[PDB]
RNA sequence: AUUAAAGGUUACCUUCC
RNA sequence: UGUCAUGCUUCGCGUGGAGAAUGACGUAGCAUGCU
RNA sequence: AGCAUGCUACGUCAUUCUCCACGCGAAGCAUG
């Protein structure tokens, strides 16, 4: 509706309403119907041209939306996968995973794959005394919700630091990035 | 929590593959073995231990991921 | 112990051996004895309990028992004289067991006695029956045969699967320790036939009249004629024995100098490829009295029934010759005065030597067709390549086309988190839930492409029973006589997808679309006419798949070249298009499950079977382990539609092309050319249809074996007892085809064994009362047939049986069946595994597919597939469909929300409201359309 | 118990000659089995040794079919007490089973010595 | 063909109509004007459609002509590529040993599987374990196919150069198998 | 398959043909 | 790098039928003109 | 009354829209 032809047709239609009154407007009903049909034909000719434009515009807009969304998905692929991974890990809320994640956040990351056997070699990197104090007590080492027995500790420069030497008093006596080897208990 | 680990393993291996771990044959073989064993697992403790191993593989690489920011 | 001692003393005779008193009026009655019988009343090859045969075992010095028995029997006077007369003519032969004739008194009467001396416990019919009717739980005879002859120790059978060819491939070694003991029998039988011909005796040789040392001892059914003209009838002896000659590798001694297993191998000239003389010598040495003529090269055969006959012997004999002599035959041509190396022949292990008829030396210029043909073949690719020695596989490695090896890996698979969260919020994936996640995208490492190719070690040379195969072929062509076939021109060919790879090396310049529009309809016709009198080898490329599944094992596919597909379409497409356009036939390719198709197929299968039961089976390593004699056979029945458009030479050269570029060829796995032992390719134009033919052939063979191994005297029905006496004749006593019996055995097999076949999947409705009596095949008969004819063990855990027909097949094409009320009547509907649908929803193989709004057509198809679950009694299954509808509604709402802010378009025309209502999906299973 | 076939062979008269120019004068007998299709000749019995071809009247319009024969054998028959030093030719390309049938039936009927 | 005749006919129709407005009398003349206008409009409508049909057909024919010309320009490219590949592969051949093996044949045909064995100048060995390396390629020189090969280079699955001294039983677990070893024929 | 197979009194008879 | 067949869903362009509207040719009823 | 012309009504042929049945492209899902 709201078209210049529409109103025209409407007016003609209105006249056809008057056909009820005045006995078909003094019996001009045949001419009235002819004019009404002609105007309606013009209006119908007008309508389809706009329907076609609407279809074309809708198709174009859908295609633009598709292209934009595909480009966005294929652009943020690396950034959107790590966030998902860490949200899922946070949701799991496991004792072992949280321990290693926190330690790695501080800086105590491993140097190989945590072996799942009774007797296997694990090397970890302690960056500071505080982490050593918290994890390393005596001859035992708490990591990944498990107990490991220390077999050797190597300073940043290859040497063999004895467990006795590692203390608050000797804290500045060593290059602190410290490699610790241990065996699963 | 079996489905959660079976999906987190998929996401974790995708992240590892995007970080170009395929370039090391040994490490990629180990990662594939760990990923394919969690998916067939029927117990939860085994799946979580293998998840620990795979996540340790991910955490070994230092500069690959800024863990401090991701953990926000 | 008075008369017994005298009888034992007489049985011992002058041989002075020490005989244990194991015999009396009776003796070892029977364990189980296999006999090949043919009378005017009964006929078959069956295992009985023969009661009376006085058997005395002989003990060696030191009082130790050995495998030597004296068999004494009581004979009537008429037969005693006949056997004495016929024995005195053949006594001067090394291949005849010694007989002793003596009369002894029992209850006042002189009864005659015949005593055969030093016979092994078993006979050659027991070995053949043991290996041809194999039951895992009943192996006493086979076990004792293997132990007695030092093939293995008795502790070898405590292993887990000592009989499985896939789990324990070492059994192939154990059987190989029987090879010489069988080759010596093959030599002694020729000696015996020579003696029979010279002495003038006519008789039928059977397996049960020869022991395991090779001596013959039953002359009761022989007759006498003029000396110098005898006739040994060896048709059921060699035929029943043929499958055993390849399993035990009997002819391996022919690979050593002087045919001695202790001497070193023979050193063949490296440039030799024509072994016609050796094949003729082998045939004349081991199968001297086989009647039918043998053509070493199948180019000279007379029809398709004469190609199988000779191809069988070629299969047997090709195991004696070096592996480097089989393949394309190379020659040097000149083009523009410049030398090329091109293929001008082929040495098939199974068809002999074939030479191209159009070899043109000194060419001037090459057109498009000639360039295509020269670039397709592997001659100049392999010639100009580094030698390769791959220790990772046992296959024959031809060459390496690069200086680096390529290690292909498969990736993990993407996770659609929104759908998973929605499903979890809807109450899915909880503990104890019946429906869980079982389908994932499995990742693979670099050693996956070659470890999957190394499964071709399961394809072993399988010689077949020819006299039986030549009948099953006739009964299998009656399933394909309601179609039409022939050749079509290049303008009548339909190609669905033209954006597919064109193989190697053509994938370096474009897709299949580049070569179909760059060649005129006159160029394609020229190529097709060329292939009818020349052989064109090609290269197939092995690739890894990226798809969801439930098993770790990597899946590989074989893409064939463009020449092979181009020329095979024009040959087969007219027939293939007619197999997929027929309704109500045994083969149900081309029939859909929608609009009441599943119901129609099931009701067609049920037919009018009496006392019906349903069964289904599976083929282990179907594509890997298929023997090369059944693939040629499958390709020979598809070509029987060309009686009017092709001559015999054209048909043979088409068969040669098919074999050269599908069956045995060169594969490009990781940038290196290897040789393919055999099997089936997953890119051939006729894979599904050839598999259907193979399935039908195996089923018919199982039925034939089931009917002929029955007693025969215990069959109550008169009609089914004259059908067994006439099947034996048509197999082993008729040389021509009896057209009136392949129509009678074919009808019997339709009223009692109704099949529904789709590629390698089959469902059978069978008469349950006949199967129990041994008149139709059971699941044990299939397990028996797949063992000696497929080199594969089929366990009764991947097969199913159903005694109630209102529940439908347990599985067919991964679909289950369910009888549900629908519109005042009940129908059968298929439903999938809910885990499959959920896994398809959750995991995708492309990062873009994880955006729901972009992919709403992805879920409409999944909902169509999952609709039938709505009617399942379990309420955890019915919720998947509702979940999918709700997710579709949510995706539509999100899409309408997004596109209103980024743009200002409120979608004016929307008919999507029907996609989240069940009325749209229910019409997909109503029979109107 | 695997015994030769039980088929019974019927006797008929025919002519044969040394060369393809067969002399169509009755000088041979043929043993045939009529159960399958029409008639099938299994073997030919005669007195002369020079036969190498045999012409059979084909059951068709103006059809004369010549069947090649294999080298003869020798047999001695006694229908009456006489020499009957006859010769048996087997149609070329005759499998072993058919030869056994012919020989068994012939041996039973005439002793063949 | 249609434009000018249609315009002239409609102009005549409008001119005839103008008479009705000018005077209006003689209504029969008004009927004649209306009839002439309608007939002229019908003639223009008749003329207006065949032109569109012919134009569309001509456009389709031109597009088909363009398509045919662009599917015979990629044929030349593939022909040239195939010729170049064949000639290069030929250049890679060895024309001295190949001629010997060919001329030693009875009629010139030789199996394909022996040409690499007897004429190739390089060998590649792919070794999955150390037990196989010890039994096949041990040392700096070995024998295969009745020839003597001298090890030229060894690399691992990562295409990293591996020295012959690193391949040992103790050091095997630290290597990335399989190892690809390329060797050169000795004279 | 033993006296093709089964049964009754290896003789006869019965049963399958 | 990404093979061969079968089925189904969605969208866009071309061929054949049915409903409504506009153009001239023929026939029936009534009225007017010549006769 | 008969014949022809003009006006007003009913049956046969070409164009403009609206619904059904068939071909060619693009995307997607399932099976062997
Ligand atoms: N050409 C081609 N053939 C395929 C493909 N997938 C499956 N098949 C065929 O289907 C049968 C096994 O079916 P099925 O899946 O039930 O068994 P399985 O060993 O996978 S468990 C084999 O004959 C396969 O050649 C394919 O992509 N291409
Ligand atoms: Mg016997
Ligand atoms: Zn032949
Ligand atoms: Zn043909």
């Amino acid at each position: 509706s709201s078209l210049p032809s529409y109103a025209a047709f409407a007016t003609a239609q209105e006249a056809y309403e008057q056909a009820v009154a005045n006995g078909d407007s003094e019996v001009v009903l045949k001419k009235l119907k002819k004019s009404l049909n002609v105007a309606k034909s013009e209006f119908d000719r007008d309508a389809a041209m706009q329907r076609k434009l609407e279809k074309m515009a809708d198709q174009a807009m859908t295609q633009m939306y598709k292209q934009a969304r595909s480009e966005d998905k294929r652009a943020k692929v690396t950034s959107a996968m790590q966030t998902m991974l860490f949200t899922m890990l946070r949701k799991l809320d496991n004792d072992a995973l949280n321990n290693i994640i926190n330690n790695a956040r501080d800086g105590c990351v491993p140097l190989n794959i945590i072996p799942l056997t009774t007797a296997a070699k694990l090397m970890v990197v302690i960056p500071d005394y505080n982490t050593y104090k918290n994890t390393c007590d005596g001859t035992t080492f708490t990591y990944a919700s498990a107990l490991w027995e220390i077999q050797q500790v190597v300073d940043a420069d290859s040497k063999i630091v004895q467990l006795s030497e590692i203390s608050m008093d000797n804290s500045p006596n060593l290059a602190w990035p410290l490699i610790v080897t241990a065996l699963r208990a | 929590k079996m489905s959660d680990v079976k999906c987190t393993s998929v996401v974790l291996l995708s992240v590892l593959q995007q970080l170009r771990v395929e370039s090391s044959s040994k490490l990629w073989a180990q990662c594939v073995q760990l990923h394919n064993d969690i998916l067939l697992a029927k117990d939860t403790t085994e799946a979580f231990e293998k998840m620990v191993s795979l996540l340790s593989v991910l955490l070994s690489m230092q500069g690959a991921v800024d863990i401090n920011k991701l953990c926000e | 112990s008075a008369d017994a001692q005298s009888f034992l003393n007489r049985v011992c005779g002058v041989s002075a051996a020490r005989l244990t008193p194991c015999g009396t009026g009776t003796s070892t009655d029977v364990v189980y004895r296999a006999f090949d019988i043919y009378n005017d009343k009964v006929a078959g090859f069956a295992k009985f309990l023969k009661t009376n045969c006085c058997r005395f075992q002989e003990k060696d010095e030191d009082d130790n028992l050995i495998d030597s028995y004296f068999v004494v029997k009581r004979h009537t006077f008429s037969n005693y004289q006949h056997e004495e007369t016929i024995y005195n003519l053949l006594k001067d032969c090394p291949a005849v067991a010694k007989h002793d004739f003596f009369k002894f008194r029992i209850d006042g009467d002189m009864v005659p006695h015949i005593s055969r001396q030093r016979l092994t416990k078993y006979t050659m019919a027991d070995l053949v029956y043991a290996l041809r009717h194999f039951d895992e739980g009943n192996c006493d005879t086979l076990k004792e045969i293997l132990v007695t002859y030092n093939c293995c120790d008795d502790d070898y059978f405590n292993k887990k699967d000592w009989y499985d060819f896939v789990e324990n491939p070492d059994i192939l070694r154990v059987y190989a320790n029987l090879g010489e003991r069988v080759r010596q029998a093959l030599l002694k039988t020729v000696q015996f036939c020579d003696a029979m011909r010279n002495a003038g005796i006519v008789g039928v040789l059977t397996l049960d009249n020869q022991d395991l040392n090779g001596n013959w001892y039953d002359f009761g059914d022989f007759i006498q004629t003029t000396p110098g003209s005898g006739v040994p009838v060896v048709d059921s002896y060699y035929s029943l024995l043929m499958p055993i000659l390849t399993l035990t590798r009997a002819l391996t001694a022919e690979s050593h100098v002087d045919t001695d297993l202790t001497k070193p191998y023979i050193k063949w000239d490296l440039l030799k490829y024509d072994f016609t003389e050796e094949r003729l010598k082998l045939f004349d040495r081991y199968f001297k009295y086989w009647d039918q003529t043998y053509h070493p090269n199948c180019v000279n055969c007379l029809d398709d029934r004469c190609i199988l006959h000779c191809a069988n012997f070629n299969v047997l004999f090709s195991t004696v010759f070096p592996p480097t002599s089989f393949g394309p035959l190379v020659r040097k041509i000149f083009v523009d005065g410049v030398p090329f190396v091109v293929s001008t022949g082929y040495h098939f292990r199974e068809l002999g030597v074939v030479h191209n008829q159009d070899v043109n030396l000194h060419s001037s210029r090459l057109s498009f067709k000639e360039l295509l043909v020269y670039a397709a073949d592997p001659a100049m690719h392999a010639a100009s390549g580094n030698l390769l020695l791959d220790k990772r596989t046992t296959c024959f490695s031809v060459a390496a086309l690069t200086n680096n090896v390529a290690f292909q890996t498969v990736k993990p698979g993407n996770f659609n988190k929104d759908f998973y969260d929605f499903a979890v919020s809807k109450g899915f994936f909880k503990e104890g839930s019946s429906v869980e996640l079982k389908h994932f995208f499995f990742a693979q490492d670099g050693n996956a492409a070659i470890s999957d190719y190394d499964y071709y070690r399961y394809n072993l040379p399988t010689m077949c029973d020819i006299r039986q195969l030549l009948f099953v072929v006739e009964v299998v062509d009656k399933y394909f006589d309601c179609y039409d076939g022939g050749c079509i021109n290049a303008n009548q060919v339909i190609v669905n997808n033209l954006d597919k790879s064109a193989g190697f090396p053509f994938n370096k310049w474009g897709k299949a679309r580049l070569y179909y529009d760059s060649m005129s309809y006159e160029d394609q016709d020229a190529l097709f006419a060329y292939t009818k009198r020349n052989v064109i080898p090609t290269i197939t490329q092995m690739n890894l798949k990226y798809a969801i599944s439930a098993k770790n094992r990597a899946r590989t596919v074989a893409g064939v070249s463009i020449c092979s597909t181009m020329t095979n379409r024009q040959f087969h497409q007219k027939l293939l298009k007619s197999i997929a356009a027929t309704r109500g036939a045994t083969v149900v390719i081309g029939t859909s499950k929608f609009y009441g198709g599943w119901h129609n197929m099931l009701k067609t299968v049920y037919s009018d079977v009496e006392n019906p039961h349903l069964m289904g089976w599976d083929y282990p390593k179907c594509d890997r382990a298929m023997p090369n004699m059944l693939r040629i056979m499958a390709s020979l029945v598809l070509a029987r539609k060309h009686t009017t458009c092709c001559s015999l030479s054209h048909r043979f050269y088409r068969l040669a092309n098919e074999c050269a570029q599908v069956l045995s060829e060169m594969v490009m796995c990781g940038g290196s050319l290897y040789v393919k032992p055999g099997g089936t390719s997953s890119g051939d134009a006729t894979t599904a249809y050839a598999n259907s033919v193979f399935n039908i052939c195996q089923a018919v063979t199982a039925n034939v074996n089931a009917l002929l191994s029955t007693d025969g005297n215990k069959i109550a029905d008169k009609y089914v007892r004259n059908l067994q006496h006439r099947l034996y004749e048509c197999l082993y006593r008729n040389r021509d085809v009896d057209t009136d019996f392949v129509n009678e055995f074919y009808a019997y097999l339709r009223k009692h064994f109704s099949m529904m076949i789709l590629s390698d999947d089959a469902v059978v409705c069978f008469n349950s009362t006949y199967a129990s009596q041994g008149l139709v095949a059971s699941i044990k008969n299939f397990k028996s047939v797949l063992y000696y004819q497929n080199n594969v063990f089929m366990s009764e855990a991947k097969c199913w049986t159903e005694t109630d027909l209102t529940k439908g097949p347990h599985e067919f094409c991964s679909q289950h069946t369910m009888l549900v009320k629908q519109g005042d009547d009940y129908v059968y509907l298929p439903y999938p595994d809910p885990s499959r649908i959920l896994g398809a929803g959750c995991f995708v193989d492309d990062i873009v597919k994880t955006d729901g709004t972009l992919m709403i057509e992805r879920f409409v198809s999944l909902a169509i597939d999952a609709y039938p679950l709505t009617k399942h009694p379990n309420q955890e299954y019915a919720d998947v469909f509702h979940l999918y509808l709700q997710y579709i509604r949510k995706l539509h709402d999100e899409l309408t929300g997004h596109m209103l802010d980024m743009y200002s378009v409120m979608l004016t025309n929307d008919n999507t409201s029907r996609y989240w209502e069940p009325e749209f999906y229910e019409a997909m299973y109503t029979p109107h359309t | 118990n695997n015994e030769l076939s039980p088929v019974a062979l019927r006797q008929m008269s025919c002519a044969a000659g040394t060369t393809q120019t067969a002399c169509t004068d009755d000088n041979a007998l043929a043993y045939y089995n009529t159960t399958k299709g029409g008639r099938f000749v299994l073997a030919l019995l005669s007195d002369l040794q020079d036969l190498k071809w045999a012409r059979f009247p084909k059951s068709d319009g103006t059809g004369t079919i010549y069947t090649e024969l294999e080298p003869p054998c020798r047999f001695v028959t006694d229908t009456p007490k006489g020499p009957k030093v006859k010769y048996l030719y087997f149609i070329k390309g005759l499998n072993n089973l058919n030869r056994g049938m012919v020989l068994g039936s012939l041996a039973a009927t005439v002793r063949l010595q």
